[PDB]
């Protein structure tokens, strides 16, 4: 533990002595009997896994109130990296080493995953008598922590104590989670003559074979698609077909959804506020995970500045870094895969609800109706999050930009302020020419079915060539189409390109050339740089979004037309 | 055989194509690699404004050029070969399968493939200038980039497959549900008074849940690539900055390359989803 | 196509929606004996080495407590001796759970607790010494071994004996030891459908083995001629010479049932014919030759069978006429 | 309304006036293993602690009375090296049952009854540990965690099948591994009266499983359907299709005998039925489907069952017409 023999000076010194070093060995003890006592049976399930799993396949369930134990142990991973960190920091001082303070982080590290492993496999098939462990494990940890925290406090310092704010931070940490198996200790109710707890649904959904099954996974699927890895495998290796593919599960029915938008009826100020009253709970979970998202995103260029700050404190901002952006990738998938199922479900309600005001009808606009403005509501929702999330990212990019540069943020403002409605104004003229386009190919298709069924009777006449000019008339006015096409594709696409250059030079330039007491350090130009290449996205995404809510608008105002 | 659009293209547009955007991206990292040079008055900051200049539009007013090449001269040569086979080989084939091709394919070539072409190239070349300058500020970086390069061939080689299965069984899945639609207003007094509607809400019921269940999974398809691709994205971010920060203890070589590290995440998901697209679209 | 069970049994089925209840893993004796010898190995291994390595942490800290490691001192009285590193702890707790005792680290009488923890590890190493005995002895009686050595020919074939057509097959054993109250039961799978219109898509019919009293056993030393005599009763009343073979989708299943002369283990020979493993037409070569001092059986000549004219109808017709 | 048994078996009977003689406890062995595992944990944590415990002050007093305890001299020999309390004696009796000689405590040739007493402790710690670990073993051989593993469906039902009134009832196995010469057994409990006036309390009724050989066997890898065809010398040819079910009170005893192919313990899966867990008019729906590579089970339908057309008469009824 120490350099002189002083770790057992503590009790040469008489009585507890308060046991400084002795707290961590401590705290050794509950993560070294955990793994200890669960290698066995996790090793049994490994072997079982290993010789017979088709039984395997057939068995879920999920323990009442267990996504916050999921985000508990991520959070509390989290945590211990830190510690970890300042373990090494505290070390740092090399006149000898120091292994009992941070080696027992370590292993509570190593603990906390074994810990949610085997809360995966009694969840993977029931067997409450086996989480007596699991509760014993935790107020026994608790404790631990508890008297390391007492005795940090009978040595205190106070607020800059690292360690001791970080210590109180994961007591209170296991103390809730330990409060969470108690609350499913006061569910299932095992150790006193009764537990009737058997899910039907996804049972029952399972009947079909093949599933998307992710509604009832470990929320480590929920965010990296865990299950969709064994499904993939097959279609490498065998073609697929429909039968394969899986049916929705109990909740995922056009029956369902279309029940529940039947509810929001019975509750502009109409049909706007029974989907939202419908589907509203679902979206703003990924509205929140986008939200953080972002903030993750904005602890990016931080770590390169305090980074190029310290080369000029450094591998845990990259290692701060590297959990921030798996958070943000994670968040931002989550984001996306909820935006997606609202819009599905949405699709599949409306639908039916079009079918139904058709049932009760005491055509090819109508077929437009479904196939267009249902499409656009599907991709609307998608793009539904970023409508007050679009703000947020751009004002704390030039918020984070200011703090940064000074008075050379408002360069790449008024670059960004260019860009945006020049996508806009494109956009316009694009979608003009592709009305002309649609209206040079609907006269050009037409044409050619009437030749290509006629063209008999034109190998009859030799008569092929008048018609092919005539296929040469309607395809050189398609080319004045393209051409247009052609221009406002490449103005596009030299938007997209150019101006992240534009920004950075006349960023740094003006910068420099505004003033000579400038400092042109890399932690300042490449964290701006970072932060420029983090801005481009929202708005080559805010502009289509617009776009969108004007056919969302349209798409409302059709639906309100054809629904009375 | 994609090469075919290249001899439909012309070497003369694609030499022009290519250079130009070779050009443009070592002139982006030139700009990168002197802002290096600078940041560790007039000289070279007058350099990085005359280089940041020269990134130019030619590639995309080049790309755009060659699809409207491709475009009349594939029409004209597919017009002017189906005019010269016999009435026997319309009266084999159905008409259906000639019109389909004609309406859908040439929609496609002219919206569709000459963007995503371009921005495909350019993510390409991103990714390229990512790991070319990560590992020319952090050479033994290649040793953890190899067994990552292996895995990102799996991954993109699984993914192509999923891919067009779903994407495609997506296509012919949506079809029927608008082609019971039609039919369905069609003969609306006929149902009702026969008094099947019934049967037609559960058919309608059965092609809604069925396009749902495609497009859930082609949704959940295009998430698993992505989330993957980020891990690893995350992966070399962090071994990026200890072998810089291990190497450094210049600061300028490390930022350029936590920057890059940061650009490569977005960079896979775009090229292979780009990939799988053009994969598809070349049919 | 599917088959219920292997030429070489290994029964092909899956099992969906189990409502495991953890009955699964409660019958932990029964899986460990079922787990391969590597996962035996490892999880003793594991189980030894994490007994050992807990306990030996709680040794250690035993040292500190009393805070007898870094003195070093004569005066003071270690509970544990000689002990000086985590390291010397846990060969102490090596030296208890297998009773090795080597004397240079001794517990004194300073700790009244050390004593508690030697008596709770000796008694818990004890346990698992004794489980672990019992499952491995377990795992020496799996006689499956023996049911590999059971043979059974590849196909079974279709003739007339005594003027009455009959399904035929060979069936032996490669070692030297007997199979005890060896018994063979056959069953045969067919999705069948009653009068009532109901369905059953793996129907298993009971067959008789023709034996001379009745009986079901088979005192099996030599290759034997397993057959069952196709009657107004029997299932294969109605078969088609032709169409039986390919087009009908059923499936025999024989089981050999027995206990192991050295063991006193049951175990089971499985096998199976499908439609297309049956000939028709068909009979055995003979296995065992005779040597002036004893009997011989070929067993190169097991699949070996020969074609002999046979009626070319159903059972049923062979008796109309 | 008392079951005999219920429908997990657990046999629900009470034994009055039993004149034990002792019995019950001479066969210790039986006793020992049927104790559930935190007792059998207690027995041998306390004969152990016993045994090293009760020897112990043995050693102690043949300490004292040697006398060589507290004089602590270099001239007198100890005839056990190193005892200076009660503690240091008892550290030495663990010694030696659990075989660990530390060294720091040993016996001399100066006590010719240390000698004799080394011997004894020996043996019996020695002839402990191989009782503990034949205990031990038998209890890793409770096969009855298997008997847990086998499914009966929660009802049966009466249906016709091939024209004849039949009791079905749905049986399966959860495990992978196989329970050889599985063998089915049916009867019926009932308060029956003889035409002598005779009256027995629960008649056992023996009840055919309509093997197609007559036997009991039965080859159970996928769910089966067990039946029972009604006729002349079935108890059930009376069966009324409405009060049968409410106002008599009869019940079925199922029970599955066989041995795990693992162990070779035979074991038991005991279940019943009672009139009102018997469906008439009901069948069992389909549980295997069939993939392209191989045959599934979908236990989830296991007590599905469907209402079929039937007669409502009694088997008796039905055959008079
Ligand atoms: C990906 O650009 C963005 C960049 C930045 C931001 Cl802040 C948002 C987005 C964005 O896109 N927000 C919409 C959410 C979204 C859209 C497309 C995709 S996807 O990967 O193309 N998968 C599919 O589209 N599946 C289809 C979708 C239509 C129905 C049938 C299945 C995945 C998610
Ligand atoms: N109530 C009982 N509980 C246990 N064992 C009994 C009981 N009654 C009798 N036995 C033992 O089993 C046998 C049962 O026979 P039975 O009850 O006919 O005895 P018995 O004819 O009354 O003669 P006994 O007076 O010896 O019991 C008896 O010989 C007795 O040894
Ligand atoms: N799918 C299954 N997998 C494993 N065990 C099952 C399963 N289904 C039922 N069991 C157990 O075996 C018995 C089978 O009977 P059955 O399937 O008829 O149950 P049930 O009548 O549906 O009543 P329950 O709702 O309790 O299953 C049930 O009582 C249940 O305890």
């Amino acid at each position: 533990c120490g350099t002189e023999n002083h770790s057992a000076a503590y009790r040469v010194d008489q009585g507890v002595l308060n046991n400084g070093c002795f707290v961590d060995a401590l705290n050794v003890v509950p993560h070294v009997f955990l793994l200890f006592i669960t290698f066995p049976i996790l090793f049994i399930g490994w072997g079982s896994q290993s010789s017979k799993v088709h039984i395997h396949h057939s068995t879920w369930l999920h323990f009442p109130g267990h996504n916050l134990r999921w985000i508990l142990t991520f959070i509390l991973l989290f945590v211990l990296v830190c510690e970890i960190a300042e373990g090494i920091l505290s070390d740092g001082v090399t006149e000898s080493r120091h292994l009992h303070l941070y080696m027992p982080a370590g292993m509570a590290f190593m603990a906390a995953i074994t810990s949610v492993v085997y809360y995966h496999n009694i969840e993977t098939s029931n067997f409450p008598k086996l989480l007596i462990a699991l509760l014993i494990y935790w107020t026994l940890a608790f404790i631990t922590k508890t008297i390391k925290f007492v005795k940090f406090y009978d040595h205190a310092i106070g607020f800059s104590q690292l360690r001791f704010c970080l210590t109180g931070l994961l007591v209170i940490l296991y103390g809730m989670l330990l409060l969470v198996e108690v609350n499913v200790i006061r569910v299932r109710r095992y150790i006193f003559f009764k537990t009737p707890r058997e899910v039907k649904p996804p049972e029952d959904l399972q009947d079909l074979g093949v599933r998307f099954l992710q509604p009832f996974v470990n929320l480590l699927s929920k965010g990296t698609y865990w299950w969709m890895n064994a499904f993939i495998k097959t279609a490498h290796k065998k073609p697929i077909d429909l039968r394969a593919i899986a049916k929705l599960p109990i909740a995922m029915r056009a029956l369902t959804n279309y029940q529940r938008l039947c509810v929001a009826f019975d509750a502009a100020r109409a049909i706007w506020r029974a989907l939202c009253h419908a589907f509203g709970r679902r979206l703003i979970l990924s509205s929140t995970f986008r939200i953080l998202a972002d903030l993750l995103g904005f602890a990016g260029p931080l770590c390169i500045f305090g980074i190029v700050d310290h080369l000029g404190n450094a591998y845990v901002l990259a290692v701060l870094l590297f959990l921030a952006l798996l958070l943000q990738r994670t968040f931002l998938q989550a984001s996306y895969y909820v935006a997606i199922e609202t819009g599905i479900n949405l699709r599949g309600a409306i639908q039916t609800k079009i079918y139904n005001k058709i049932m009760h009808m005491s055509a090819g606009q109508i077929c437009n109706l479904v196939a267009i403005d249902t499409n656009q509501l599907m991709w609307f929702f998608f793009l539904c999050p970023n409508l007050w999330t679009m703000p947020v990212q751009i004002i704390v990019g030039v918020i984070l930009l200011y703090y940064i540069l000074g008075v050379s943020a408002l360069i790449g403002a008024a670059v960004i302020i260019l860009l945006a409605p020049v996508q806009y104004f494109v956009a316009t003229k694009l979608s003009q020419a592709q009305r002309t386009t649609l209206e040079h190919s609907n006269e050009r298709l037409k044409q050619t079915n009437e030749m290509l069924r006629g063209m008999k009777l034109l190998k009859l006449y030799a008569w092929e060539s008048i018609f092919c000019s005539r296929v040469e008339v309607t395809r050189r006015k398609e080319m004045t189409s393209l051409r247009a096409f052609a221009v406002y594709t490449s103005i596009s696409i030299f938007m997209n390109t150019a101006i992240p250059i534009a920004a950075v030079l006349i960023t740094f330039v003006g910068h420099v050339s505004f003033f000579k007491e400038s400092d042109l350090s890399p932690s300042v130009a490449f964290a701006s740089l970072s932060l420029f290449h983090i801005l481009v996205t929202p708005l080559f995404l805010l502009s289509s979004v617009v776009r969108s809510t004007v056919k969302a608008l349209v798409s409302v105002q059709k639906l309100s037309e054809f629904l009375s | 055989a994609c090469t075919k659009y290249l001899s439909s293209a012309g070497i003369l547009l694609l030499s022009l194509l290519v250079f130009s955007q070779l050009l443009k991206h070592m002139v982006l990292v030139a700009i990168d690699y002197w802002l290096a040079k600078w940041t560790d008055y007039a000289m070279v900051f007058t350099l990085l404004c005359s280089l940041g200049i020269v990134l130019c539009l030619v590639t995309s007013v080049t790309v755009e050029w060659t699809g409207l090449k491709v475009a009349k001269r594939l029409h004209r040569s597919l017009l002017n070969r189906i005019i010269l086979a016999p009435m026997r080989f319309f009266e084999t084939t159905p008409l259906g399968s000639i019109l389909n091709r004609f309406s859908s394919d040439c929609n496609t070539i002219d919206q569709h493939i000459p963007s995503t072409l371009e921005c495909l190239s350019r993510s390409t070349l991103l990714c390229v200038s990512a790991l070319t300058v990560i590992s020319y500020v952090t050479p033994v970086f290649l040793v953890a980039l190899l067994p990552l390069a292996v895995v990102c061939y799996f991954i993109q080689k699984y993914f192509r497959v999923a891919s067009r299965d779903l994407q495609q069984l997506d296509d012919t899945t949506q079809l029927p549900l608008v082609s019971h639609f039609a039919e369905t207003v069609e003969g609306l007094t006929t149902i009702r008074a026969f008094r099947y509607e019934a049967r037609f809400q559960q058919k309608l019921l059965e092609y809604t849940d069925s396009n749902n269940i495609a497009s859930l999974f082609l949704t959940a398809a295009n998430r698993w690539l992505e989330v993957c691709m980020e891990y690893i994205g995350a992966c070399v971010v962090l071994i990026a900055a200890a072998t810089s920060i291990s190497n450094s203890l210049s600061a300028g070589l490390v930022g350029l390359g936590l920057t890059y590290a940061l650009m490569v995440s977005n960079y896979l998901n775009w090229m292979v989803r780009n990939l799988a697209d053009m994969e598809i679209q070349l049919g | 196509r599917a088959r219920f069970v292997s030429k070489k049994g290994n029964c092909n089925v899956a099992h969906k929606n189990i409502r495991e209840q953890g009955r699964f893993l409660q019958d932990v004796f029964t899986t460990l004996v079922d787990l391969k010898w590597p996962h035996t190995l490892l999880i003793f291994t594991m189980s030894f080495l994490c007994s050992w390595l807990l306990f030996a942490m709680v040794w250690w800290l035993i040292a500190f407590a009393h805070g007898d490691l870094a003195p070093g001192e004569g005066t003071n009285v270690p509970c544990v001796t000689s002990i000086h590193s985590f390291s010397s702890a846990f060969l102490f707790s090596i030296e208890v759970q297998v009773t090795i005792g080597f004397g240079g680290r001794m517990v004194t009488e300073e700790c009244p607790l050390a004593i508690l923890i030697l008596i709770v590890q000796n008694i818990v190493g004890l346990m698992i010494n004794a489980i672990m005995l019992g499952c491995i002895f377990m795992k020496t009686a799996q006689a499956h071994r023996r049911a590999e050595t059971l043979i059974f020919s590849k196909h079974a074939v279709i003739t007339p004996r005594h003027g009455r057509l009959c399904f035929m097959l060979r069936v032996g054993d490669l070692r030297k030891s007997m199979i005890i109250s060896a018994t063979i039961h056959m069953q045969v799978v067919r999705k069948t459908t009653s009068p009532e219109g109901e369905v059953v898509p793996l129907h298993q019919v009971d067959i008789p083995m023709e034996n001379g009293v009745g009986g079901n056993s088979i005192f099996l030393v030599a290759p034997l001629i397993i057959y069952h005599v196709i009657d107004s009763n029997s299932p294969l009343y109605d078969l088609a010479p032709s169409d039986l073979h390919h087009h009908q989708d059923l499936e025999i299943i024989v089981i050999l049932e027995g206990v192991v002369e050295t063991t006193g283990i049951t175990t089971q020979a499985r096998t199976s014919y499908l439609a297309d493993e049956i000939l028709w037409g068909q009979r055995f070569v003979p296995i065992v030759a005779e040597e002036d001092g004893r009997y011989s059986v070929d067993y190169s000549k097991f699949g070996n069978t020969v074609k002999v004219p046979t009626p070319l109808c159903t059972a049923r017709q062979l008796d109309e006429d």
